[PDB]
RNA sequence: AUAAACCGGGCUCCCUGUCGGUUGUAAUUGAUAAUGUUGAGAGUUCCCCGCGCCAGCGGGG
């Protein structure tokens, strides 16, 4: 029923070189579709069911940053959830706020390219099981959220 | 006769950052559910106030502030060939409610306008009591008699008829209350925006910087629709019975630097000196702004600025038909029951012309 | 007369990146809902103050910085034949606000602007004022009563007097805040860019990993005015016509230098193809001529001279524009009607700029 | 004197692919809102600093890697005979600021490039500071104060004395900022281009026929247009303070080599040798590029050549005329106040002579 | 809408000659130089103007030849029969280069390259589906088609 | 026609001035799209008019 994200991340992990190549050179979402090696890598994950289409094509656009700009790590057993993206975005150091200003405030499809400019730029460390949850939902409280957690992170760290 | 004069404006501005916040980013406003960037009225205002356009075909403009010793010795250095130096102090005080001494730090309870103009009439009158040895409470009381005396003196001071005054202290309080004769709506957008992001450094010529983080400046450009209409006989009013062809003249250089003026910030590194692309002026018996028409904000088709003309040539057909309103209407457009003038100086002369030129 | 000039370009660029950000990425701008690519008028403005053209015919450059120890040293060695190490610390240290110590680092507020004949000609008051036991108040209160005296050393630094500065410390608070006379716009494209992107790689000479780099070509629009009256005010009351000669200067750089950035491997020395100049009594811009992106036939430059000129048509007509103007351009076909001169070389346009657009 | 020498060249390729991506795709550029195809500039430079001529006339060009260890190796056998190995190993490791061991593996933040010449000159150095208990910090100051003559070692290492250096770690981020005196653009078409693609195969002997699925290349051929300049004084300066006379030679070869070197891309399968159809040399106070002759498209008739040609010729006319260029320039071309040159010889020669 | 199985067997049973003189055009719009076109598809509603740009593009493929396309209705269990691009796929005489330059090839040159493929492969497939496709043929018909494609020939492998 | 009715929270206000994101970088080496094939047959060509020995001939679309 829910989509596997850690599958599709190792997956991303180890995908030849030149499917990589072919899938890193979209420059916008919807733009995976025109690309053969998009659907051989979705498939196993549920594209053919439509409720999922739009929640990939945004998985991956980010993770078509590189294919190791978003280093996964695990939670700490103690606590509920890993390192959301803002948090990560924050902790990286090298990402300005305005920067996640502009974000949440921008139109349907130019957000993701920003995002992906921003996690080029950071190469965050974060629980991406949880990235992939909010690019799942992402709406008006989730681009919120990011940037709370930002905000109250550049605060404390 | 109709009482009201209605001015819209469609401009379209390059990119540049006409007006920001407390963390100097562009200010927005939301309209149709959608965000729109948007120039404050109060900036509209002090564009024109300020302005050149103002200066040589209007007049002197009012001095805001609340610092009565400066303000003291400006009266002193532009009055004192006609009037004693404590005649001058001694109006000051009457009209501030605070004592006008020698001190180099005087405090007004607020920020207010001053017309020269009037405090030199009040200059004269406060001289007449002085040589009847008459108190301050009773020249009140003779000046409550013809306000109109006064309100002749805003001919040298007509931003403050258009926009008015308050007043909280001294015979101000009494004498000075203007209602603004002009009603003016902050520019907003007639489409969506997301505004860009410039991201600047500075290099020192000193040290060759390396890692650095790099400062931010918000900016957009975008179709403006402005709008203000005036209201001819509190023009009149506030002018101490002026006629109606005087109001009609202040009326028609409200139309031009509407439709040319720019507020200033940022201009010198954004440079947006766009002149307006649609001037329509509209008499009516009610004042009605046409910023419905970019409810559902404009979508873009070769451009921003030809659809938002049509959007509102449209609502203004509707709003025509609708509410039946058969009065002078003139139209100034650059692009190929209105009359359409081919020149703004055609315009402004039909609007000089009470509509019918 | 007329107290504004206003400069228009229009310049094509073959593939580059002539402006950048902290994320390699062209500078851009959304303009009729379309994206341009933008040059920032910072970057035209260093370009020109450091070009070489600006070295020999106007001068120098002045020296912007935020490190009062640097300047210091500095200051003293094009200086030290004049005055006493201690008059030129204490000029710096009253001009900045900050004590100049022999500290190792001395930084002021921001990254001010400072012109060395300014600082000697204040070394001077503040030496007569030594001289005198005259107190800094007084001395301040003195120098607030000529402010042309100071403006005129200016005039070793002009690019201040064209663009400006701010102070928040010391005495130039008062003194050194100069109003630009140059307003100058961001370049843009006149038409839709979609950046193209360089997968580049480096050979390693010892054994047998992509980076990447975007890039674009574009016709871009620049613009700006200059406000003679300021000018001359700027540089201690200078005449119209030496005010006019140093707008001329600025018409030759703004059609013939090109920002620094990525040239080396992308070398888009393109010069001006387009160059209005036209004089006017409120300063406007001529963006709104490419407000619709201007579509390709034939090129992208032909369409945008040909949009450019129609707009200016129509816009002289509906505000009833009555001002010298005049156009130089490269290409033939048909230009703007009868009341703008036309101009064979540009050396002809400066000419005619010089002459108070009567030439 | 005339600082700046422009040289323009249009060169006419066959169907080939000379440069490509990570997806073995042509490159591209687009001019005047028509897809041109691109040569990098990059790829110009590496097949002018790897060709023969360079070796011949111009010499040692300099060796760019990130492999300490290896360069280590290399610089040993190379200096040996000069310097015995623990000076070498120290100023590789005060260059580079990377400890030298014994280790199989020593890598620098990146690759750069290194120039053997001026390496043995800074062991010389740092001999001297060796026998003169000199510290590395005073050796340092030492070295700054007079640059040049670190400069002058580059007539061993021309390329880096055309095109530049950046350091970012040991002693070089303060002694190797080499700011290139030669600037040189992307090579792209004077007219619209769609590639073509080669579908192939690979035929296995052992194999008894059968339908196989066939791979694909993009190639096309297209009339390139070549840009560089080259800043005199710089080239001079980056040299060490030769003279005039040493530039304009270099300059020279730049010539030759700009219009007859071609990127081995995929040439033993598509060999594209083709040799300049134009050649141009200009001297100038202030660089300028010609390419905005073909930002409207060149159209063909009777070839994309002889248009290119013309409206190169025509755009110069303009250019010149209006911006009055007073300035030596020449011009050497295969077809029938710009002194036209038979051979590429004269050329040359016009141009060693500094245009007289 | 339009009858697609209508058209279909009427073109089964066009006369010989209106049928290759059909054939050769080399672009749709060349049809409407063509009386046997006209007389063909005026049962079909070709002179009701917003069906004609659909009808242009059918009749062209089937324009391949008078059996290249192989009508097979769909399996009464299955909601769709076989789509074009599973077809072509199904076909093993279609390479994914040339259905990856289709759905990249701007209006026009997109429906000389789908007959290119069409006789080449000889599709067995649902028609009035093909139809459809034909009839609006978007940016998201073509995306489809690839799809279609590129999911076949990995599920069969 | 209800703790209701009657019943404005209302007047005044630039967020302004200063600022290159800059230096360096081959995508490169290998590769048949190949085997097999009459375009044969067949006078229909829709309308008007003239002539005719009603076999057809001719003029115009």
């Amino acid at each position: 029923d829910e989509i596997d994200a850690m599958a599709l991340y190792r997956a991303w992990q180890q995908l030849d070189n030149g499917s990589c190549a072919q899938i890193r050179r979209v420059s916008e979402p919807d733009e995976l579709r025109d690309i053969p090696a998009f659907y051989r890598l979705v498939q196993p994950f549920g594209w053919e069911n439509p409720r999922h289409q739009q929640a990939l094509l945004r998985m991956v656009f980010c993770l078509s940053a590189g294919k190791n700009v978003i280093r996964h790590q695990d939670k700490k057993s103690e606590q509920t959830t890993g390192i959301s993206l803002g948090r990560a975005l924050a902790n990286s150091g090298r990402i300005n706020e305005r920067r996640i200003f502009q974000l949440i405030r921008a139109d349907r499809t130019a957000d993701m390219v920003q995002l992906r400019r921003l996690l080029t730029h950071a190469e965050p460390v974060l629980d991406w099981p949880l990235m992939a949850r909010m690019l799942t939902w992402w709406g008006k409280r989730e681009r919120q959220q990011l940037l709370e957690d930002f905000v109250l992170t550049t605060n404390k760290n | 006769m109709s009482n009201f004069i209605n001015i819209h404006v469609l401009i379209s501005h390059s990119p540049s950052c006409l007006n920001r916040d407390d963390m100097n980013m562009q200010k927005d406003a939301i309209f149709g559910g959608k965000r729109r960037v948007r120039i404050s009225s109060q900036s509209l205002k002090r564009a024109m106030r300020k302005s050149g356009y103002y200066a040589q075909n209007i007049g002197e403009s009012s001095l805001r502030t609340i610092h009565l010793a400066q303000l003291r010795d400006v009266l002193r250095q532009k009055l004192g060939e006609r009037f004693d130096q404590k005649i001058i102090d001694k109006t000051l005080a009457l009209l501030s409610g605070k004592s006008v001494d020698e001190a180099e730090k005087i405090s007004a309870d607020a920020v207010t306008p001053w017309v020269v103009g009037e405090i030199a009439w009040f200059c004269e009158q406060v001289a007449k009591a002085e040589a009847d040895n008459l108190d301050d409470k009773k020249l009140l009381k003779v000046l409550k008699e013809d306000i109109a005396a006064i309100r002749v003196n805003l001919q040298q001071g007509v931003d403050i008829a258009l926009s008015g005054r308050m007043a909280t202290s001294g015979m101000m309080t009494e004498l000075g209350k203007v209602d603004g004769a002009m009603s003016i709506a902050h520019a907003i957008t007639t489409h969506q925006v997301d505004s860009d992001i410039d991201w600047f450094t500075a290099v020192d010529d000193l040290q060759e910087q390396g890692s650095a983080h790099l400062g931010t400046q918000e900016f957009s450009s975008g179709v403006f629709y402005r709008y203000a209409n005036i209201n001819l006989a509190q023009l009149q009013e506030n002018l101490g019975g002026a006629s109606r062809e005087q109001a009609l003249e202040i009326a028609t250089h409200v139309v031009h630097m509407l439709a040319t003026e720019v507020p200033g910030a940022k201009q010198r590194t954004y440079a947006a000196f766009n002149p307006a692309d649609m001037v329509m002026v509209n008499f009516s018996d009610m004042p009605l702004s046409m910023a419905n028409a970019f409810e559902k904000a404009v979508k873009a088709k070769d451009g921003f600025l030809q659809p938002s003309i049509q959007a509102f040539n449209q609502y203004w057909d509707r709003v025509a038909n609708g509410y039946g309103l058969n009065g002078a209407a003139a139209q100034f457009s650059l692009s190929d029951q209105v009359k359409q003038m081919p020149t703004l100086e055609q315009l402004k002369s039909w609007v000089r012309n009470n509509g019918e030129a």
